[PDB]
C-alpha cells in the first residue's frame, strides 16, 4: 500500500465495528469509484451528526434539540418509563409498535469486575424522575449484566412508589424449544401466563 | 458484487436435521431460495425481511448472512386468516414457473397478505387476489366465448378447462349471475372493486372449483396448494 | 465406473434430511474405512428401531411399548398435559429440567403445504385425556402455524374444564435486546412479570 | 424417558461426520415416521456395501471385484496414471468430464495428525505401476499436506523414466480477483499460460 | 425514528455497499458512543481523499501525485504491464509478493450488454504503453465479462510487437477437487503444466 | 459485540461430510474452534488468517463471517520442513490445556513456523521451540537436581520422568555434554542463542525422547503430536 490517503482512509475505515483490513480495502475501492457529491454528503452527514447529536437532559435518548422527540411529545403516555441500556434499544423497542411511554437511558450495563458503577452509567437523573402512579419497566439485557443492572435498580426505585417491572424472559418468537436454551426454557416455563383459569 | 442485499417476504421454511434453515421468499426481483446455517430464526413465515446474500461459486443455493425484520403481521397467528395466506403463498410459488416475476406481482402478493390479515372476510380476499394473480401470470381465463364452440358470452360451468361452455355444450346448468360477473370481470377490474362486491359464501365453493381446474390445467406441477381450498 | 452399489448409497443417504449429494460421498468414504461390526450394528439398529419404535396409543410420544415411558411413569404429575407438536420437542422439553408432567403429540404443525388439519394431526385423542382439575399447556410452535394450531387448541379445549395455558413468547436465554426480533420485544415487554408489587 | 433404543439411534447417526445431536435427532424423527421397506434396504444397503466394497488391489480406488472398473475398462488410457488422496477425488475427476486415464489412490493426506508416512499410505504399489513412456498427474491436494505429499511423490517416481506432472494451481472458475487469495494469485499468475505467441 | 440527524446518518451509511438499513443504525449508535476527535478524522480522512485521491494518467491506478507510486518506482521491471479491472486487484496482485511489473486499470469490465465498450474503459492510453521486448499480462477477471475483456485485448494489442499472456485459470490454493467447479476442472486439466520432461 | 474479529494461524482443518470447514486457530488470545459453513478455503494449515466470527447463543462452536490471508508461507509446502510445523502444531494445541495462553506463546508458535519455513535445520527450530514452549507453559524440567534423590548436577537420563537422575540413581550412561547443555539452558536462554548452537543429528533422538518422557509425565492427554517426532 503506497499512496498514504488510502493508506489513511483504510485505517480510519478499519477502525470502525463490523469492518476489518480486508472489507475497509474493499469499501476504500468503491469510494474511489463514487461521485464527489455522495463522499461530501457521507462527510458532512458525519460531521452534522457529531455536531448536532449530543444526549438528552432529561432523558439521555439522542436528539439535537433541547429534549428528546420522546420527552417533548404530548401524546405519549407520560406515566411509564421503560429503561433501556442503549439508545438502539429505544428504536428497537420503539419499531415494536407497542409501547408509547418514556424511555431512560443508562448508556451501558454496571459491571462489578471494571469498577464500572451506577455513577458512569445516567443512573441518578432517573431518579428524579420516578414518581408514584408511574411505572418503570426494566428493559435492560439478559446477560449477567442486565440482569445486575436491572436488580440495581429495581432495590434504587424501591423506595419511591412506582410500580417496577422487567421485561419477560422467555423463548423469542419464531423458534421451537429444541433449539432453545436451557436457561431460557426454564424462565419461559416458570414465567408462563394462564390463558384461561377454570 | 458478489455478495447482494434483498427484500422480500417469506413463503417457505425448513428446519434441516443439521440444524439450517432454508427459506424460499419472494421479492420484488423475486424467486429467492436461501440458507442460513444455524439469533436468524425471525426468517418466520409471511414476515416481510431484509437480508444479506452471499451466492458464491454457483452452489445452487445462496446464503444468510444477516436479516433483518423489516415487517410482520401478528394477527396471521389466527387459523382462519392464517388458512388464507398459505394458499396465497403455495398458490403464487405453483402459479409463477421462475423466469416471470417484476414487482408488480410482488405488490399484489404482499397486498393480499395484509388483505387477510386485517379484513373482515380472508376468504374473499384470498379468492380476488388468486385470480387478480392470475393476470400478473399471464394466465387469463377466455370468457368471452365458449371453449368449445366459440359462442359469445357462456354462462355454464367448464368441468374439463376451468372456462366456460355455452348451453349446447354445457351439459351442467348456468353459474348464478354473481359467479359469472366475478369470473367475467375479476381479473380486470380493481382490487378494491371486487372486495366491496363479495360473493356469497354459499356460491364461493364453485369459483374455487374453476380456479383449480383452470390452474391445474393450464400450468404445469403438482399443485400441492390445492390441499389449501 | 458405475457400481449401482457406490451409487446407489450416496443416494440412499443423500434421500436423508441435511445432507447433500457432497455430504452423502464424503459419507459413503467414510463407511467403507469401517470394519464390519460397526455397519451391521448401524444396520441392525436401523432395522430395529423401526421395529420396537411405535406411536404411542395414548399420548403419541414415540416408544416401543404399550404406554410411553411418560404415561407408564407413576412418579409423573398426571394433572398436567403439554401439546407439543413433535417428539423431538418432548425431549427438548424434558432434558429441560423444569417439567414432570404428561405431554401429547400432534404429529405436526397445522397446514403447511396442504391442509395438515386438526384430522390429519392427533388432536381427537387429547380431547378425551383433558379433564377439570387439569392444566393443558400449548407448547406447539411460534410461527403463525404453531400460533394457529394453538389457537384451535384454545377453543377446542375450553368447553372441557381445565386451565389452558401457553408456552411463553419472549426474549431467548443469552441474548441482548438489539439483536432481538421487533415483534418477540413487543411480546417480551407486553407479557413482562412483575417481580416486586409495592 | 430412557429407550437405549433412540438414546441409541441418536448417538450412532451422530457417531456419523457432519451431523451433530441436534440434527440426529432430528434425524431419528424421521425414520420413525419411515416404513419398513425403506428401512431394511437402508440397514441392507449397508451390509451390503460395507462387504462388496473392499480397495482395489492395482490402485486402490474403491470396487467390489477383482480389479476397479478403471484398471478393467480396456479403453481408458493405460499410459496415464492420476495419484490422489482419496476414492473421492477419483469420482470428482472422473465426473470432470476430461480424463480417461488410471488412477492410484494413496488413502489420506501425508501427516495430519501424527505421522501418516509413505507407508501408511499406497505409495508403494504405485511405483511399480510406474513405466517409461507414461505420465504421472499428481493430483494431491494444495495444503501444505497435498503440496507435500506431491513433491515427495516427484522425487520417488523421478528414478523411473515416466513424465511426471502436477495439477495446476489457479484462480477457480467462476471468480473474480478481488475474493481470490493471494497466495493463489501469484500462482495463477507465475503459471500463466500463452494464448498466442507472437 | 426522529431526531433528522439520525435518520440522515442511517441513509447515507446506508448508501454504503455490504451494509444494510439494520447495520447502518447499528452503526449510527457506535458513533454515537465516539469521541469527536474519531468522527472529525474520519470525516477528513473521507474529504482528504475526496480530493487528493485522483487517477493515474499513465496506468489509471489510484493516488495522489503526478504518476503513480508503481509508475515512478525506478527498480520496478518496465518492460511489462499487467492490465486489470480494478484497482483494488493491483493491492491483491501487489501484495502477492510475486510481481514487480508495471499496471494499467481499465476501470470495469466490457459487456455488449450494455453498450459498455472499449470507450468506457480506460483501453485507449494502453496502446501507446505498449512496445516490442514488453509483456502485458491479462489479468481481468474470470466471468464472461473478464474473459471477454482479455480476448478484446488480446486482439487490440496484437499489432503491436509485444508478448500477451492471460493469468492461469485454475483450481484456487488450498482445494480439494471434490468442491472444485466442473468448468475451473477442464481448465486446470487442459493447462496442465509439466514438471518434468523424461 | 457479539461478532468479533479475531487474527491467528490455522493449525488444523476439517472438511465436514456436509461440507463445511470446521478450523482450529491459534491467536495471540488464543485458543479458536471456529467453522465455515461451506471461497473461504484459504483457512488452510499454516495460513496466518483474520476471521470475524459470531459466536452466538452458546453454541460450543463460533462460526466464520468473512476470513482473510493476512500472511502464507508457501516454502512450507516443503516435506522435510512441513513435517516441522505438524508437531510444532499439534504439539502446542497438546500442551497448553486451554484456559493458558496470552501473546508471547503466539509469537514464540509464528516465530518457529517461520523458522521452519527459512531456515537451513527445520528439525533443530522445532527441538529449540518446542522447549522454548515449555517455559511459556510452565512446565519447566527441573534441572539442577537429580529427580530421585536430590542431588546437585544430574548428568544421566531419567527414563521415568524425563528430567535427569544422579549417577547413584541413573542406571543409564551420562548424556553427552552437548545434550546436557542444551538440556540445562534451553528454556532459559535466547532462541537466537540456541539456533547459533545446533546439537549434532546423532544426539538429537536423546532430546526428543527426554520431551516426550517429560510432557507425557507432567501434562494429560492422549499426546498423539508423538506422531510427529
Ligand atoms: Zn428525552
Ligand atoms: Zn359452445
Ligand atoms: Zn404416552
Ligand atoms: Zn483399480
Ligand atoms: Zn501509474
Ligand atoms: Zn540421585
Amino acid at each position: 500500500k503506497y499512496p498514504p490517503s488510502l493508506v489513511s482512509l483504510i485505517r480510519e475505515l478499519s477502525r470502525l465495528p463490523g469492518i476489518g483490513p480486508k472489507s475497509a480495502q474493499r469499501l476504500a475501492f468503491h469510494l474511489f469509484e463514487q461521485p464527489r457529491e455522495d463522499i461530501e454528503r457521507l462527510a458532512s452527514a458525519l460531521l452534522e451528526a457529531k455536531r448536532d447529536l449530543h444526549v438528552c437532559p432529561i432523558c439521555f435518548n439522542i436528539t439535537d434539540a433541547e429534549k428528546c422527540d420522546v420527552c417533548a411529545d404530548p401524546s405519549r403516555d407520560q406515566r411509564t418509563i421503560c429503561v433501556v441500556e442503549e439508545p438502539g434499544d429505544v428504536i428497537a423497542l420503539e419499531r415494536s409498535g407497542e409501547y408509547r411511554g418514556l424511555y431512560h437511558v443508562l448508556h451501558g450495563v454496571l459491571s462489578p469486575m471494571n469498577g464500572v458503577g451506577p455513577d458512569k452509567l445516567h443512573i441518578k437523573p432517573l431518579l428524579p424522575r420516578v414518581g408514584q402512579g408511574m411505572e418503570v419497566i426494566l428493559a435492560t439485557g439478559t446477560t449477567v449484566e442486565g440482569d445486575a443492572t436491572a436488580l440495581y435498580l429495581q432495590r434504587l426505585l424501591e423506595p419511591l412508589g412506582a410500580a417496577i417491572s422487567r421485561i419477560a424472559y422467555g423463548v423469542p418468537v419464531g423458534g421451537s424449544l429444541e433449539y432453545t436454551d436451557e436457561v431460557t426454557l426454564g424462565r419461559a416455563l416458570t414465567g408462563r401466563q394462564t390463558v384461561s383459569k377454570p | 458484487s458478489r455478495t447482494a442485499n434483498r427484500s422480500g417476504i417469506v413463503i417457505r421454511r425448513r428446519v434441516t436435521p443439521a440444524g439450517d434453515i432454508i427459506v424460499t421468499l419472494l421479492t420484488p426481483q423475486g424467486k429467492l431460495k436461501a440458507i442460513a446455517r444455524g439469533l436468524s430464526s425471525s426468517l418466520n413465515l409471511f414476515h416481510h425481511v431484509g437480508v444479506q446474500v452471499y451466492q458464491g461459486p454457483h452452489n445452487d443455493l445462496a446464503s444468510v448472512k444477516q436479516a433483518v425484520l423489516e415487517g410482520a403481521l401478528p394477527t396471521l397467528a389466527e387459523p382462519e386468516r392464517y388458512a388464507f395466506a398459505h394458499l396465497m403463498a403455495e398458490f403464487a410459488d405453483a402459479l409463477f414457473q421462475e423466469g416471470e416475476f417484476s414487482e408488480q406481482a410482488f405488490d399484489l402478493f404482499a397486498a393480499s397478505l395484509r388483505g387477510v390479515a386485517h379484513q373482515p372476510d380472508p376468504e374473499w380476499v384470498a379468492l380476488v387476489m388468486s385470480y387478480k394473480l392470475l393476470g400478473l401470470a399471464g394466465v387469463i381465463p377466455q370468457t368471452a366465448r365458449c371453449a368449445r364452440c366459440g359462442a359469445p358470452d357462456p354462462e355454464h360451468p367448464d368441468p374439463l378447462g376451468g372456462q366456460l361452455l355455452c348451453s349446447k355444450c354445457a351439459a351442467l346448468p348456468p353459474y348464478p349471475p354473481a359467479v359469472l360477473d366475478f369470473l367475467r370481470h375479476a381479473v380486470r377490474r380493481t382490487v378494491r372493486a371486487s372486495f366491496e362486491q363479495p360473493v356469497p359464501s354459499a356460491d364461493r365453493p364453485a369459483l374455487w372449483r374453476a380456479l383449480e381446474k383452470f390452474v391445474t390445467v393450464q400450468v404445469g406441477g403438482v399443485h400441492s396448494w390445492r390441499q389449501l381450498v
